[PDB]
DNA sequence: TATAATGGGAGCTGTCACGGATGCAGG
DNA sequence: CCTGCATCCGTGAATCGAG
């Protein structure tokens, strides 16, 4: 098949590697690869210099190293195990007085290494570090809401390294500074500082009516020391004003490099606001024997010169990404290692005051496990630690693109506000103003733009094309939010004849406003129009004839896309649809130029240039983290000679190395007897027949034998009291065999466990002793298939303990796990949506017979109601059913990039060139107008479609130029009285399916406490009865209804027990009791000390309990 | 009104503050089981403290952290800080937070089933 | 206010 | 007997041990190997109640015929174990405290 | 701190040992207050901390035991670079310790986890609410208890009364109590051997009831 | 059961708008 | 000394799903 594309664009760099967020960050931060000689100060080398050495003996670090995994990636997976590496540490122990040097290298764990794709694994499971977005440390100055003229200065630090600082001037005239909840004369501090009347008079002189308000005569009275010892006793009431004990506080709370600890990016950020430099990240020094300002005296300075009106000085806009930075995985890892490692050191500390002081070694001193525990924490149960997307490869590429603005150092969602939720004008070009989720994290999770990179410091830089005079440089420049607010930038789409610029009066941005400008005032321009949106916002066509509501929901639902057997690319792409499954490891390419040796399902094996021969094992038919099957599938053959990064095995949704997220089907846009009433789909029967909308989903079962004080669960074929036609698919050991099929009810794998000790009641008793046979020892535990679920068994692990290799947590003997697939078709119910917003679900699949088709007898696959479109307002899909038409009968693929695609009349000109292909063939084969098309031609000229009088082959083609055809109904053979729109669209089938979802409850479990039904269809739970629904019922009037839900239905217990009784006796329901969980309220009321008494008209107690709670 | 100062504090019965052992063998308790067992231990220590006779400073500190636990059983995080369980940050649930509240008795599980 | 501080502080005076 | 009314109260020391079967006077729960419930602890089958359908904790009971008696060897009564879920305790305290609700509640009502 | 008690909790368990070391001391021996005060106040401390800590209370004997498989699985993990096996802390420990002693200590040593356990990233979820009550009967059980002993008068009234009343006595139907054949003997006034005949021929004719009516059948579970 | 040791340690800072109680200076 | 305004602390902030 032939591609053809559009767009006169040219854009100079290629899109930066998609994962780099992820890989490039953790690897920053690791140094692993770099030599410990001359390695930098960053991450966890960083962490190791800041938390050493220890001073009261002295324990000091010289360097660290990382050992290779104890495993591979796929045997991690496999075992539940984490993948990860060994951590060693050269450590001194020096005595400081002695000189005694003890040196050791000791372990201190293990530290989670990150895959190639930019995920993790812990204990088995793949998980994606989403990046956090906060508040850039620095000074800002912010407007009192309060006061207008006024206005609060605003010191931030890193999150949990430092308390914030407020400079606010009060209405009595003195400046007051807030720290930790407290607010004191911000003049004291100052004095501390080492500052006089005088300094503060030629500095800040220059503002009247300002500085008088810091003047105070009782404040210069005292010498730095006296006034440190005031400042310390209005900051800490009631402890003893020692001198040295309110040093230690105050340099702690400033001064002090480890406590509080500035960005670097927070101290650039200072430096360039403040117009001056900062030796280190705190906000003041202590040296030779006092206190030494850095920040506090210019800011200040910024502070009254703003509140008096001063040129060259202005508030901050904080939603501004400039303002704002983003903090990676090798960041938010490394903050929680330098965490760990302090409880370490503290660790330390109070071990070698401990014990012997004569004789110790840093392998004694060290507890390795306060740094595993914060590590293993931080990957676990971290709210940015998340279960990886592994629904399509595009899943997880936008996973790791994600960013949050949640977690800890984050909002909270109550903390949260719609301000941050905005779009800013600096989110041009770096984040998507599409992508994002529709539920409460709206604003909060956004995804990265595709050209956009975060830089060293942490903010989001975007390209921008050099322009100088008219010509346009092929040089790229990345700039930050705040850089990009100086230049004025143009259009991509602004026409260039070579280098030069062409137009009179281009389209221009000047900080976020647009601006007709000449092109001597140009100083960049957009690379390119894809740089605004995200990667999954550039993979929808025409998107810039789409709403930007249903254009998220595109974005959103393209990541729901499950990877299909018989999955094929999009008939018009937008070109980003190869880089995606290039960037993502779903694909596999060949190294470097070279033949191929063998090709297999299993294993496809190269010989190189190098002559080295490289096998490369194919992963086949994984369950992935959602269930949907992960494959690769060879697309070369034996003796195919390749190049440097040709395409050697498809992965998951992927045809010939492009992104395969659907399937293109003929579609008809025409209402159809109500089946797509309201937003509902109809499809072909051929659909299924021809296997289109077919996944496989596999599912793990597993099950623990452990270790009872009643005795040990033993997974074994003998299962008491069961029939030889339910042991049928077992094999001798108890585990199903491989290949059977399994349904609901059927076992998996048989376990039995001692029953519990219980006296059999004497109706058990009787029964034993009537049919001769003694009760078996033991009880049927065996993990049996869910109601609903179901399908092939693929593969069988089995763990033991006593064999080799494995061994399980503490009390469980063996552990076996079975994994059943499950190939699935599409059926009514199933979730079925396109690339430009439109959506909806399988209502109706008819015969083959039944369906719309064309002239030619060939029916259409969907039938889509057209009512979904003018209200939703996505034409995008309307365009690509009618070049995908197009593209239908010239039999080729289209490339349409975005804001850059084609355009109508080109659209019109294949449709033309198709329509020869069309009529042409017809009217070669000797056949004519048809009389159905007469009369429908009629109706089209009093439509005002076609021009009267044309030969029908010219209205026809009148017709299939606007996209339209002739379509005959397949009920009747009668036409459609109007020409409708047919052509291919890409359709995806979305993982939301009815046999994931479907679900009912007779009776079941119940929750301990409040004794209710339990909640999920995975707990075989009921549904929830609101109070909502209540209300629903109370307006209706239905009492009994009522009375059933809050008791029969639910928490009634004796009254549950009679009903299902009553039914299954063929007798009405019982009258309701008095609920448990009213009884759980009176006895919580009673815990208070509070007597709640139910009572008769006659003031006289009730009892509810019926004696069980009176003596 | 001496009724609002407890001399017996009452206990809840046992299985609405229930200690089970789930499906690996493993146990699970209520937040309530911890705030009775700082009630008794504190209750207790005092009352060793003055059987055996001590300073009126060590019996003020503990009669003070009696008070601070019959808070924390009844409504915790009401009076100053909450009590939590050593490492994690999660404030135990008191009494106050399981009746009031949006997941309270009375709208989770009273006005809706 | 602050159980441990006020503690702290009836031990100061002995 | 139905129920028309339901009142609300203050309830004295005197009432609060009136609802209470026992005082739990350990923090003790259960035993860290018989996983039995600990004797006077906030569990103790004594106070609160059997945890066996008409079964005491030793094993003498076994049966519904004794019904309300009281075992002599092991101390528990043998009933339905639902009144585990019924039966208050108590703590005496040496001191007595305040219900916080009706201190910081403002405006306070002891103050 | 930070071992399972809070700051205050510690300092009145120190002044318990204070107490302790003051009606302990003798001044005779010159020795300062201070240095045998501090014996009895980390006894009083770590005595307080092995006591209070553990939801489920557990003998100060067996919790140095097991802070001694921790030291011990401690240097273990740091020589070997590695978490070590049952066997290999079995080693290390000495005699006594095999794999299997290990590993029950350490299902010993696990704790509780509180019900109140977040489920989810919002507020609205708890752990304890995913746990079901496998204690109170869910009402099939209750049914299905029911029709067994409908179903067993049924299968006791294709007998005499008397025949009938022996098996009721004897497996404990009535009154809840199994009898021997002296004291149904007492009762019906015949020998115990007559008794135990009655027994016997009742039991096979509910067995020829059994083999023709195929009822009780599906109660056997 | 004994050298002597004698006042802690980490804070979470970007919601908001209401009712009601406390406290302040002002007529 | 008693009214009025500033200010403090405590309380709320949709539903159902799954997790
Ligand atoms: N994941 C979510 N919530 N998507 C919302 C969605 O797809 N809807 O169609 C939403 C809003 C439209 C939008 N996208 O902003 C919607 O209107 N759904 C139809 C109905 O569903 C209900 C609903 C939807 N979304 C909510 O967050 N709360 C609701 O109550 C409403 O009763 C609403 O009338
Ligand atoms: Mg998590
Ligand atoms: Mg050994
Ligand atoms: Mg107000
Ligand atoms: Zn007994």
């Amino acid at each position: 098949m032939e591609i053809k594309r559009f767009g006169r664009i040219r854009e100079v760099i290629p899109l930066p590697p998609l994962t780099e967020i992820q890989v490039e960050s953790y690897r920053r931060a690791l140094q692993a690869d770099v030599p410990p000689e001359k390695r930098e100060n960053v991450g966890i080398q960083a962490a190791f210099r800041e938390t050493f050495p220890i001073e009261e003996l002295v324990l000091d670090f010289l360097e660290y190293r990382l050992g290779e995994p104890p495993f591979p990636q796929d045997e991690c997976r496999e075992k539940d195990l984490t993948y990860q590496a060994p951590l060693y540490a050269r450590l001194q122990l020096i005595h400081k007085d002695t000189g005694l040097i003890k040196e050791d290298e000791v372990f201190l764990g293990h530290i989670p290494l990150m895959t190639e794709d930019g995920s993790f694994i812990i204990n088995g499971a793949d998980r994606v570090i989403v990046s956090q977005i906060h508040r850039s440390p620095g000074v800002y100055f912010t407007p009192d809401p309060a006061r207008p003229g006024r206005y609060i200065a605003s010191i931030i630090p890193l999150p949990k390294r430092g308390p914030w600082i407020d400079l606010e001037v009060e209405p009595n005239g003195v400046v007051s500074m807030k720290v930790n909840k407290r607010k004191f004369p911000l003049v004291l501090l100052l004095r501390v500082l080492g500052y006089d009347q005088e300094t503060l008079a030629r500095e800040l002189g220059a503002y009247g009516e300002l500085v008088q308000g810091l003047m105070d005569e009782s404040v210069f009275a005292m010498r730095p020391e006296e006034a440190l010892i005031r400042l310390f006793t209005l900051l800490r009431p009631g402890d003893p004003p020692k001198r040295d004990k309110a040093v230690a506080y105050v340099y702690g709370l400033i001064a002090d490099p480890r406590r509080y600890d500035l960005g670097e990016a927070g101290r650039y950020k200072a430096e360039e606001k403040l117009g001056i430099r900062l030796s280190g990240r705190t906000l003041a020094r202590f040296e030779d024997g006092e206190f030494k300002d850095e920040v506090f005296l210019p800011t200040l300075r910024y502070l009254f010169a703003l509140t008096a009106g001063v040129p060259g000085h202005e508030v901050d806009d904080i939603d501004h990404l400039g303002n704002r930075r983003i903090r990676t995985v090798g960041e938010l890892m490394t903050d929680q290692f330098r965490v760990g490692l302090a409880r370490l050191a503290r660790g330390v500390r109070e071990r070698m005051l401990m014990g012997s002081e004569d004789s110790l070694t840093p392998a004694k001193l060290v507890n390795s496990r306060p740094l595993e525990a914060a590590i293993r924490e931080f990957f676990s149960r971290s709210q940015l630690s998340q279960f990886k997307d592994e629904t399509n490869p595009l899943s997880s590429l936008r996973h790791k693109r994600r960013i949050s603005a949640l977690g800890p150092g984050g909002l909270t969602r109550e903390r949260a506000g719609f301000d941050v939720r905005d779009v800013h004008r600096t989110h041009y070009g770096r984040i998507c103003p599409v992508e994002t989720p529709e539920g409460a994290n709206i604003g909060l999770i956004t995804s990265l733009a595709a050209y956009a990179r975060v830089d060293e410091l942490g903010f989001i830089r975007t390209p921008y094309r050099r322009v100088v005079g008219g010509v346009v440089t092929d040089e790229v420049v990345y700039m930050t939010a705040t850089e990009e607010d100086r230049y004025t930038i143009a259009q991509a789409n602004t026409p260039l004849e070579g280098n030069r610029i062409a137009a009179e009066r281009v389209v221009a941005r000047r900080k976020g406003e647009p601006v007709i400008v000449s092109p001597e005032e140009v100083e960049f321009m957009d690379v390119s129009p894809k740089q605004v949106f995200s990667v999954n916002t550039n993979l929808i066509p025409f998107l810039e004839h789409d709403d930007a509501n249903r254009a998220l929901m595109g974005s959103n639902m393209q990541t729901q896309a499950v990877p299909l057997i018989r999955a094929q690319a999009p008939v018009v792409m937008t070109g980003l649809e190869e880089r995606v499954v290039r960037d993502s490891l779903a694909a596999l390419y060949a190294e470097e130029d070279g033949e191929v040796a063998k090709v297999d399902g299993n294993r496809i094996v190269v010989r190189y240039e190098d002559g080295r021969l490289v096998e490369y094992p194919l992963r086949r038919f994984y369950r992935s983290n959602q269930g949907t099957a992960l494959d690769q599938r060879p697309r070369v053959v034996v003796g195919q000679r390749v190049r440097k990064g040709d395409l050697l095995a498809d992965g998951p949704a992927s045809e010939n190395g492009f992104l395969a997220l659907g399937q293109n089907v003929l579609v008809a846009i025409m209402p159809f007897d109500g089946y797509n009433f309201e937003d509902a789909i109809v499809i072909s029967e051929e659909l299924l027949k021809r296997d289109f909308y077919t996944s496989i989903h596999i599912e793990r079962y597993e099950i623990e034998a452990r270790d009872t004080k009643l005795g040990p669960e033993r997974i074994t074929r003998d299962i008491p009291h069961l029939s030889e036609a339910a042991l049928r698919d077992l094999d001798e050991e108890g585990v199903v065999r491989i290949g059977a099929e399994v349904k609901p009810g059927d076992i998996l794998v048989g376990r039995t466990s001692f029953k519990g000790e219980s006296e059999p009641t004497p109706e058990e008793r009787l029964l034993r002793s009537i049919f001769g046979e003694k009760a078996r020892d033991v009880k049927d535990t065996s993990l049996r298939v869910p109601p609903g679920e179901g399908g092939i068994v693929v593969r069988t692990v089995r763990l033991r303990r006593g064999d080799p290799g494995v061994e399980l947590k503490p009390g469980v003997r063996e552990v076996v796990r079975v994994y059943v697939a499950q190939k699935r078709k599409l059926q009514v119910g199933d979730k079925l949506a396109n690339r430009h917003g439109n959506k909806g679900v399988v209502a109706k699949i008819l015969p083959v017979e039944d369906m719309p088709h064309l002239p030619d007898g060939t029916p259409v696959d969907v039938i889509l109601n057209p009512l979904g479109v003018p209200s939703r307002m996505n034409l995008g899909q309307i365009l690509e059913t009618h070049l995908g038409l197009a593209g239908y009968f010239l039999g080729q693929r289209y490339i349409s990039p975005i804001f850059d695609g084609a355009k109508e009349p080109e659209i019109k000109e294949l449709l033309a060139q198709a329509f020869e292909v069309y009529f042409g063939k017809r009217k070669g084969e000797g056949f004519g107008v048809d009389k159905r098309e007469v009369e429908v031609l009629r109706r089209a000229e009093k439509l005002g479609l076609v021009t009267p009088g044309k030969t029908p082959e010219e209205q026809l083609k009148e017709l299939f130029l606007q996209g339209k055809v002739v379509l005959y109904d397949g009920r009747t053979g009668e036409p459609i009285e109007g020409p409708i729109v047919v052509g291919q669209m890409f359709i995806m089938k979305l993982y939301h399916m009815v046999e994931d979802k479907m679900h009912a409850r007779s009776t079941g479990p119940y929750s301990l406490i409040t004794q209710q039904p339990l909640g999920g269809k995975a707990q075989f739970g009921g549904q929830r009865f609101g109070e909502m629904e209540v209300w629903a019922l109370e307006a209706y009037g239905a009492a009994h209804t009522l009375q059933e839900m809050l008791t029969l239905k639910s928490d009634d217990i004796e009254g549950r027990n009679a009903a299902y009784e009553a039914i299954i006796k063929g007798e009405d329901v019982p009258e309701p009791s008095v609920p448990e969980s009213f009884r759980v309220l009176v006895k919580e009321l009673q815990a208070l000390a509070l007597d709640v008494q139910t009572l008769d008209e006659k003031d006289n107690p009730v009892d509810i309990f019926e004696g069980l709670a009176s003596k | 009104p001496e009724w609002m100062i407890l001399e017996a504090v009452p206990v809840l019965p046992p299985d609405l503050r229930p200690m089970v052992q789930v499906d690996g063998g493993r146990f699970a308790t209520s937040d309530l089981n911890d705030l009775y067992r700082r009630l008794i231990n504190r209750n207790n220590r005092l009352k060793k403290l003055l059987a055996q006779g001590a300073p009126e400073i060590i019996i003020r500190n503990e009669k003070r952290m009696l008070q601070e636990a019959v808070d924390a059983l009844l409504d915790n995080g009401r009076r100053g800080a909450p009590v939590t369980n050593p490492g994690s940050d999660r404030p135990l649930r008191s009494l106050t937070d399981i009746l009031s509240g949006k997941q309270g008795r009375f709208r989770q599980n009273l006005l809706g089933k | 206010s602050d159980p441990v501080r006020q503690y702290l502080h009836e031990i100061g005076q002995v | 007997k139905e129920v028309r009314k339901v009142r609300i109260a203050l309830a004295s020391p005197e009432k609060i041990r009136s609802w209470s079967y026992g005082e739990v006077e350990k923090p003790e729960t259960i035993n860290y190997r018989t996983l039995k419930p600990e004797r006077d602890g906030l569990f103790d089958e004594r106070i609160f109640g059997p945890i066996k359908d008409y079964e005491c904790a030793c094993g003498k009971y076994k049966r519904q015929r004794f019904e309300g008696k009281v075992c002599e060897r092991c101390g528990v009564e043998v009933t339905k174990s639902i009144v585990r879920r019924y039966r208050m305790g108590h703590i005496e305290l040496a001191t007595p405290a305040a219900h916080i609700w009706f201190v910081k509640d403002v405006p306070s009502k002891i103050g | 701190t930070g071992r399972g008690l809070s700051f205050l909790d510690l300092i009145q368990e120190g002044n318990q040992g204070l107490i302790r070391a003051v009606e302990k001391f003798e001044y005779k021996r010159r020795f300062k207050f201070s240095t045998y005060a501090t014996w009895w106040i980390r006894q009083a401390i770590n005595r307080a901390i092995a006591d209070q800590a553990r939801t489920i209370r557990i003998p100060v004997h067996m919790v140095e035991t097991i802070n001694k498989l921790s030291r011990t699985a401690r240097q273990l993990q740091q020589e070997l670079g590695r978490e070590p096996t049952y066997e290999e802390i079995a080693e290390a420990m000495g005699p006594g310790w095999d794999a299997k002693r290990v590993e029950e200590t350490l299902k010993i040593a696990q704790e509780p986890v509180s019900l109140e356990t977040p489920i989810g990233d919002e507020k609205d979820s708890f752990y304890g609410d995913f746990i079901p009550d496998e204690h109170l009967p869910s009402p099939v059980d209750a049914a299905t208890q029911s029709l067994l002993s409908e179903e067993l008068e049924k299968a006791l009234s294709k007998l005499s009364e008397r025949e009938a009343m022996v098996l009721k006595l004897r497996k404990g139907l009535i009154d809840g109590r199994e009898h021997t054949l002296e004291e149904v003997g007492a009762f019906f006034g015949v020998t115990r051997e007559r008794i135990r005949q009655i027994e016997n021929k009742a039991l096979r004719k509910l067995k020829y009831h059994e083999s023709r009516t195929r009822k009780l059948r599906d109660f056997l579970d």
